[PDB]
C-alpha cells in the first residue's frame, strides 16, 4: 500500500511517455521516471513473492 | 521399424456424439452393444460427481475384452489416469493383498498440482561469510552462511546462503569463475561447468568448459505438473530421498513397502481440499482395470465388498470368460464367472457376442492392413474359413508365416499355397490333440 | 465436510433416526425403516455412550443389502468424533507378516482411546537487544538481555549456564524468541518483520512472525487424544512413530502391555489421563478362522474391552478352519456371550423411499412413473440393482439432454446392462460358449 | 469403575482351613469344586512341588474362567500370574515352542531386598584435613575430608578419607548444592541445587531441590521384582547407544530369537549365587492357559517334555471339552481333546451347572455389582429365562434392561420394561430357529 501510492502517481505523471522506449531513449529526467517505475514495480512483485 | 502385439489397431470407442457405435470404427467391427455401454462408462467416468461404481465384463474368449478396454483406456486419454492390474500379480510375497489392492485404488485417482519457483544463473567469484563488523559481544564475527556475489554477465547479487546451499556449493568444488545454478526455496546447487575464460589455462581437465547461459539472474517459472495419488502416499510414508547424510542414512533405513495408515491419508486429503478452496490443485478420477479375476481368493472377494462402499473408491471395470465355476479359495461356492453373489449385487453384467463369416473376413483385412501386409482374395477367403473353424487367434498368429513365406518365395503377397504350407508347418490346438491322443509316450 | 464429497454407497445417511426416546421416524435422518433395528443400534450407542461396563459384543443378523453395513455406519456417524471408532474387515487380519492373535490384538487396543492433557510454562518475547561483556571481562560475564513483548517488556539477567546455553542457538536480537521457564530451553521462531528486506532471497529457516501479544510467560494446558495402541508402539520402539505410519509393529510382546496398563491406570487415578469408551466394528464375519474365534472369547472379558460390532448374511453354513457346519456359520462359543439383532428385507414403500432419497443424494431428478418402474425392478430385482440403473440413466438422459429421466431412458438403460438373472440365464443357455469349470468351451462357430 | 462380566469374584471365598462358606466372595454352589481349587492355591504358597498341572473340565457357562480369576485374586500381585490361550502359540514370528517355553518363563519371578546407607543434604562447608606424609615431601598431605552436611531438622558434619575427591571430580559440586552420599561404597551424586537460591538468578534452567527431609543420614530398604523370563531378555537384547551393535538394534525388525540354553543356565546360576547370598528369592509362578484344546498335539508334547524340570512351576490347565478328536490325529480321539498322557501326569476336576437359586443369587448379586436394582417379578422372570434359555443371555440382559428404565425415567426395571429387552434381542437359540425358518440366505 504504500509502495503503490507513489507507483500510481508516478504512472499518472510520466507513464504514457516514461515506459515509452522512444521518449526514455532521450530525455533528461523522463528515464528516472521510467526506471522508478520499473524499481517500485519490482519491489511490489518481490515483496509479493 | 514398426512394432504391432495384437494391438494398436483401435483408436478407442468412436463412438458418435449421439453415441450410437457405427459398423466399422476404430479397429472396431460391428459390436454395437459393447462399445455402447463402454461409452455409457464414459460419460458415467467423465461426470466427475459420481464414485464406488463399477461393472463387470462377461463372455466367452477372443470376443474383444482386451480390446475394448484398450479402447477406453486409449479415448480416456494419457491425462486420465490409469492402473492395469492382472489376477496373478495381486499375490505378493512381502505384505497382503489387501495393502496391493488399497494401493492400487489409491494410484487409480489422481491429482495436478500448480507450484511456482525461481531460478537463479551466473558463475561465482565471491566465497566469503557474513562479515559482521559489529561483535555485539557475543559473536566471534563468521557464519556458516557464504556470501556469494552472484555474477551473470546481466545481473550479480550478494546472498546469504544456507549452511545446506553452501554445502551443496562445497560439494561442487567450485572455485573463481564458473557458472552456478541456485535455487530460492530448495537451494539445488547444479553448474553447467567451469566457463570457457579458464578453458586455456589447462591444456587438459576434466571438468567441462561452458558459458555463460543467456538469460536473467532472478527468473520465476510455474508448473502445473500432475502426480498421481500414491506417488505422494509413498513420498509421506517413505522420504523419497536428499544429498546429506542424514537423508543417505534416512533412506538407507526402510526402502521396503508396507501398509499405509489412514491418517496421513485423510490429512493429505484435508490439506489437498484447503489447496482446491485454493484453487492450486484440482482432483481427477481414475479408472482400475483387472485381469482374469475367477482365481482371486474369497478373502479378496469379501475384502472388495466393502472397498466399494469407500467414498475414495474409483469405478473398477472387471472381465471374467468362465461359466458354472467356483470361486478359488471355496469349495462349494460356485457361480457364473466364479465371482460369489454378493459382490455382483452391487455389479453391472455385460456380454460380449460372437461374430459372423463377413466379421471374420473384417478383422482379418483390418490385420493384414495393420502390418501393411497385402493378400490376396482367395487367400482371405481361406484364411477367414479357418479362421472360423479354428479360432480368430490360429489365423493372427499365422498371419506373420504366411507372409515370410511369400517374402522367400520373393512375392509380396500371400497365395494359397503360402497359407497351405503353413498349415502344414504348424497345427492348431485340434489336431494337437488328435495327433496326442494316439500317443506312443506322450508324443 | 472435511471428507471426500465423493458419493459412497450411503452418502444419504448422516447419524442416527432416533429421539430422545429411542423412537424411530418412518422416514428420518437419511434412513428409513428398521424400526426395531435403529431402536436396538440406538441403545448399544446409548450404552457405548455412558461406558459404565464393558466386555460386551453384539452382532445383527440379515440377507445382504438389509442395512447391516447402513445401520453400522450410521451409528459411527451419530457416535460424532473424538470417540474412538475403529472399523476392521474379517479378511485384511490375516497378515503374512503379523500374527492374527496379536493382529486381533491391535483392533482391540485401537478401538478404545485415552484422552491425555498436559500443562505449559513458557517465556514468550521479543528480543531487543543482548549485551555481553565477552572481551572486557570474558567468561561469561553475566550480560543482559531486554525482551519486548506486545503488552509489556522487561530486561533479563543472563547466567553462566544461560551464556553456554544462548552461545547455541545463536540470536542477533532483532528475533522472536521462546524459552521455557522450567526447563530453560530457548527455541527461535522466527524474525521480525523488520528483517524481510534485509536480503532478496532466504532460505527456508529465516521467518518473520509478530510480536508475541500480552504478558511474558503463560500458562496453557493441552489435552491430547491418544488411544493405547499407538502408545504401545511407541514404547515398544525407540522411534515408534515411523512404525506407526508404516505399520511395521514387530509383533509388540505382551510383556509391555501390562506396564502400560499399570501407566495408564496411575494416570488415570492421578486424573493425568482419562479413558474415552470405543467402539469395534467388523464386516462379513462369516468368514473367520476359529483361532481368531477363540481369542475374541478370550479377550471379552478383559476390562479393556470394548463393544464389538459383527454383520453376517450368512445362513447355517460351515465354518473356516473346521469342516462342520454352525450357525450363521460362526461357533456357538461366541454366540453365548453375544447379542443378536435381526433385519429385514424392505417393502416396496421402503424401497420406493429408498430409491427417491438416493436419486436426491445423486442429484438426479426423476419421473413419478419413472419412480415407479425403478421401484418395480428393484422389487424384482435387488434393492442395490435399481440404484446402479438409475444411475446410469442419469447419463443416458443428459445424453439425450431432456433434464429428468424417461421412462424409455430407464428401460433402455435396463436393455442394455443385465441383471444378475438375466446374466444366468444367458450364461446357462450358452455353457458351451463360456469357459466352463471342467476346462472345456467351445471355439469353433461353425458346425 | 468399569468391569467386564467380573470383579464380582473376591478370592475364593473360603475361611481358615475349613469348608468354603456357600456364599462367599461372590460364589454360589461348587463347594467342593472351590475347596479343592483353594488346595491348590494352597500348594502354591507352598512352593515345593515343581512341574504339577491341573485341569478343570465342564459344560458352557460353567465359570471355570470366573475361578481361575479367582485364583489370580487370591495368590495377590506379589505372586506372578501369566495368563495365556492356546491360540497365541501359532505365532509367525517364532516356533511356538519359543513363545511356549518364554511364557513358560514369565510365570516364575525373582524377587531382591537391598540395603544401603545414605547421607544427603545440603553442603555447609568442604574443607580437607591436611597432615603430615610418613615419606618426607615438601608438598602437602591431606588426610581426612571434612564435609557439612546439613538436611530437614538435622545437619551432620562427617570426615571422609581424600580419596573423596576422585569423586567430588566426578561430580563438579562446590556449594549450596544438595548432593547423595551412601556410609561404605563412597562416591558422591549430585540432585540439584538448594531451593532457597532460585531467586538469584532471575532466568535459569536448573531446578532447585529443596532441603531433603529426615536427617542426614538415613538407611533406607530397596525391594525389586523381577521375572525370570526378563532377566532371561535383558541378558540376551543388545544395549548401547554409540557403537556399531547400538544402532545395528536400530534400522533394523527386533526380532525375538530362540533363546540358547547356556544362557538360561547361566542366569540359573547366577540366580542361585545370589539366594544363596540371600539377595535374591525364588517364588514360583502359574501359567493360566485356557481352551487348550486349540492347541495341537506338538505342544502336548512339549509339555509332557517340560512338566518335569525343576524350575517348573505350576500350571492350570482350563477347556471345557471331554470326549473330542485331538488336533492333529484325526483318529485318536481323548478327553477334553489333550493326549491322556498328560491326563495322567495332572489333575482333573469336573465342573457342574449352576442351579435355579444360585442363578437367583448371581443376577442379584450382579444387580448390586451394576447398582442398579431389580423387583420380585422381574427377578423371577429373568432367572426363569435365564435358567430356560442360558446363563450369558439372562446374564448380559441388565444392561438393555438399566438403559431402558432410564429412558421411562424409573431407576428399577418393571415387567414390560425386561419384556420389550427380551423382545429386541434374541439368544442362539431363537437364532438358529430363524435360521432355519429362513429361506432368504439369513
Ligand atoms: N469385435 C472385434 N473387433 C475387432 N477386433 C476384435 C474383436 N473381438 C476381438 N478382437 C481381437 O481380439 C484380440 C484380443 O483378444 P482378447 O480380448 O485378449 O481375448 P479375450 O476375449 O479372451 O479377452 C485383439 O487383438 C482384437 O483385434
Ligand atoms: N436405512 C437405509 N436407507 C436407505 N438405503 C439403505 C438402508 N439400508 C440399506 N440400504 C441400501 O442397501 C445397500 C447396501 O447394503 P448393505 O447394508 O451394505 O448390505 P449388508 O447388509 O450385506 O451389509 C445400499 O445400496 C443402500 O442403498
Ligand atoms: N461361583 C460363582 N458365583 C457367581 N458367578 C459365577 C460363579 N462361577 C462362575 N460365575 C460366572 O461365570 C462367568 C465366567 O464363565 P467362564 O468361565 O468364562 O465360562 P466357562 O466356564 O463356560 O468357560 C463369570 O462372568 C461369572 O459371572
Ligand atoms: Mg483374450
Ligand atoms: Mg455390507
Ligand atoms: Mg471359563
Amino acid at each position: 500500500n504504500k509502495l503503490r501510492e507513489t507507483n500510481k502517481q508516478l504512472q499518472e505523471e510520466f507513464g504514457e511517455a516514461s515506459f515509452l522506449n522512444f521518449q526514455d531513449a532521450n530525455q533528461y529526467f523522463k528515464y528516472s521516471n521510467k526506471q522508478k517505475l520499473e524499481g517500485t514495480v519490482d519491489m511490489l512483485n518481490f515483496l509479493k513473492m | 521399424v514398426t512394432r504391432t502385439a495384437a494391438h494398436t489397431h483401435i483408436k478407442g470407442l468412436g463412438l458418435d456424439e449421439s453415441g450410437v457405435a457405427k459398423r466399422v470404427e476404430g479397429g472396431f467391427v460391428g459390436q454395437i452393444e459393447a462399445r455402447e455401454a463402454c461409452g455409457v462408462i464414459v460419460d458415467l467416468i467423465k461426470a466427475k460427481k459420481m464414485s464406488g461404481r463399477a461393472i463387470l465384463l462377461a463372455g466367452g474368449p477372443s470376443t474383444g475384452k482386451t480390446a475394448l478396454a484398450l479402447a477406453i483406456s486409449q479415448e480416456l486419454g494419457p491425462k486420465v489416469p490409469f492402473c492395469p492390474l492382472v489376477g496373478s500379480e495381486l499375490y505378493s510375497v512381502e505384505v497382503k493383498k489387501t495393502e496391493t489392492l488399497m494401493e492400487n485404488f489409491r494410484r487409480a485417482i489422481g491429482l495436478r498440482i500448480k507450484e511456482t519457483k525461481e531460478v537463479y544463473e551466473g558463475e561465482v567469484t565471491e566465497l566469503t561469510p557474513e562479515d559482521a563488523e559489529n561483535p555485539l559481544g557475543g559473536y566471534g564475527k563468521t557464519i556458516s552462511h557464504v556470501i556469494v556475489g552472484l555474477k551473470s554477465a546481466k545481473g550479480t547479487k550478494t546472498l546469504r546462503l544456507d549452511p545446506t546451499i553452501y554445502e551443496s556449493i562445497q560439494r561442487e568444488k567450485v572455485s573463481i569463475g564458473d557458472v552456478i545454478y541456485i535455487e530460492a526455496n530448495t537451494g539445488a546447487v547444479k553448474r553447467v561447468g567451469r566457463s570457457d575464460a579458464y578453458a586455456t589455462e589447462f591444456d587438459l581437465e576434466t571438468e567441462e568448459y561452458v558459458p555463460l547461459p543467456k538469460g536473467e539472474v532472478h527468473k520465476k517459472k510455474e508448473i502445473v505438473q500432475d502426480v498421481t495419488l500414491h506417488d505422494l502416499d509413498v513420498a509421506n510414508a517413505r522420504p523419497q530421498g536428499g544429498q546429506d547424510v542424514i537423508s543417505m542414512m534416512g533412506q538407507l533405513l526402510k526402502p521396503k513397502k508396507t501398509e499405509i495408515t489412514e491418517k496421513l491419508r485423510q490429512e493429505v486429503n484435508k490439506v489437498v481440499a484447503k489447496y482446491i478452496d485454493q484453487g492450486v490443485a484440482e482432483l481427477i478420477p481414475g479408472v482400475l482395470f483387472i485381469d482374469e479375476v475367477n482365481m482371486l481368493d474369497i478373502e479378496i472377494f469379501t475384502y472388495l465388498n466393502k472397498a466399494l462402499e469407500s467414498n475414495i473408491a474409483p469405478v473398477v471395470v472387471l472381465a471374467s470368460n468362465r461359466g458354472m465355476t467356483t470361486v478359488r479359495g471355496t469349495e462349494d461356492v460356485i457361480s457364473p464367472h466364479g465371482v460369489p453373489p454378493d459382490l455382483i449385487d452391487r455389479l453391472l453384467i455385460v456380454r460380449t457376442l460372437p461374430y459372423d463369416k463377413d466379421e471374420i473376413r473384417t478383422i482379418i483385412e483390418r490385420r493384414a492392413t495393420v502390418e501393411r501386409l497385402q493378400v490376396e482374395s482367395s487367400a482371405l477367403d481361406l484364411l477367414a474359413t479357418m479362421g472360423t473353424e479354428t479360432s480368430l487367434r490360429y489365423a493372427l498368429q499365422l498371419l506373420a508365416p504366411c507372409g515370410i513365406l511369400a517374402q522367400t518365395s520373393n512375392r509380396k503377397e500371400i497365395v494359397v499355397n503360402d497359407v497351405n504350407e503353413a498349415k502344414l508347418l504348424f497345427l492348431d490346438a485340434k489336431r494337437s490333440t488328435k495327433i496326442l491322443e494316439t500317443s506312443a509316450n506322450y508324443l | 465436510l472435511k471428507s471426500l464429497s465423493l458419493i459412497a454407497a450411503h452418502s444419504h445417511i448422516t447419524g442416527l433416526g432416533l429421539d430422545e426416546n429411542l423412537q424411530p421416524r418412518p422416514t428420518s435422518e437419511g434412513m428409513v425403516g428398521q424400526l426395531q433395528a435403529r431402536r436396538a443400534a440406538g441403545v448399544i450407542l446409548k450404552m457405548v455412550q455412558n461406558g459404565t461396563i464393558a466386555g460386551r459384543a453384539v452382532l445383527v443378523a440379515g440377507p445382504p443389502s438389509t442395512g447391516k453395513t447402513a445401520l453400522a455406519m450410521g451409528v459411527s456417524q451419530s457416535l460424532g468424533k473424538d470417540v474412538p471408532f475403529t472399523a476392521i474387515a474379517g479378511s485384511e487380519i490375516f497378515s503374512l507378516e503379523l500374527s492374527k492373535t496379536e493382529a486381533l490384538t491391535q483392533a482391540f487396543r485401537k478401538s478404545i482411546g485415552i484422552k491425555i492433557k498436559e500443562e505449559t510454562e513458557l517465556i514468550e518475547g521479543e528480543v531487543v537487544e543482548i549485551q555481553i561483556d565477552r572481551s572486557i571481562t570474558g567468561g561469561h560475564k553475566q550480560g543482559k538481555l531486554t525482551i519486548k513483548t506486545t503488552d509489556m517488556e522487561t530486561i533479563y539477567e543472563l547466567g553462566n549456564k544461560m551464556i553456554d546455553g544462548l552461545t547455541k542457538e545463536k540470536v542477533l536480537a532483532g528475533d522472536v524468541i521462546s524459552i521455557d521457564k522450567a526447563s530453560g530451553k530457548i527455541t527461535k521462531l522466527g524474525r521480525s518483520f523488520a528483517r524481510s528486506r534485509d536480503y532478496d532471497a532466504m532460505g527456508a529457516d529465516t521467518r518473520f512472525v509478530q510480536c508475541p501479544e500480552g504478558e511474558l510467560q503463560k500458562r496453557k494446558t493441552v489435552v491430547h487424544t491418544v488411544s493405547l495402541h499407538e502408545i504401545d508402539v511407541i514404547n515398544s520402539r525407540t522411534q515408534g512413530f515411523l512404525a506407526l505410519f508404516t505399520g511395521d509393529t514387530g509383533e509388540i510382546r505382551s510383556e509391555v502391555r501390562d506396564q502400560i496398563n499399570t501407566k495408564v491406570a496411575e494416570w488415570k487415578e492421578e486424573g493425568k489421563a482419562e479413558i474415552v469408551p470405543g467402539v469395534l466394528f467388523i464386516d462379513e464375519v462369516h468368514m473367520l478362522d476359529i483361532e481368531c474365534f477363540s481369542f475374541i472369547n478370550r479377550a471379552l472379558e478383559d476390562e479393556f474391552a470394548p463393544i464389538v460390532m459383527m454383520a453376517t448374511n450368512r445362513g447355517v453354513s460351515k465354518t473356516r478352519g473346521t469342516n462342520y457346519k454352525s450357525p450363521h456359520g460362526l461357533p456357538l462359543d461366541l454366540l453365548d456371550r453375544s447379542i443378536i439383532i435381526t433385519t429385514k428385507s424392505y417393502n416396496e414403500q421402503e424401497i420406493k423411499t429408498i430409491l427417491s432419497i438416493r436419486a436426491q443424494e445423486e442429484e438426479v431428478e426423476l419421473s413419478s412413473d419413472a419412480l415407479d418402474l425403478l421401484t418395480k425392478t428393484g422389487v424384482e430385482t435387488s434393492l442395490r440393482y435399481s440404484s446402479n440403473l438409475i444411475s446410469v440413466a442419469q447419463q443416458i438422459a443428459m445424453k439425450r439432454k431432456n433434464n429428468t429421466v424417461e421412462v424409455e431412458d430407464v428401460k433402455r438403460a435396463y436393455l442394455l446392462f443385465l441383471d444378475s438373472a438375466r446374466s444366468v440365464k444367458y450364461v446357462q443357455e450358452n455353457e458351451s460358449q463360456y469357459i466352463d469349470d471342467q476346462g472345456n468351451v467351445q471355439i469353433s462357430i461353425a458346425k
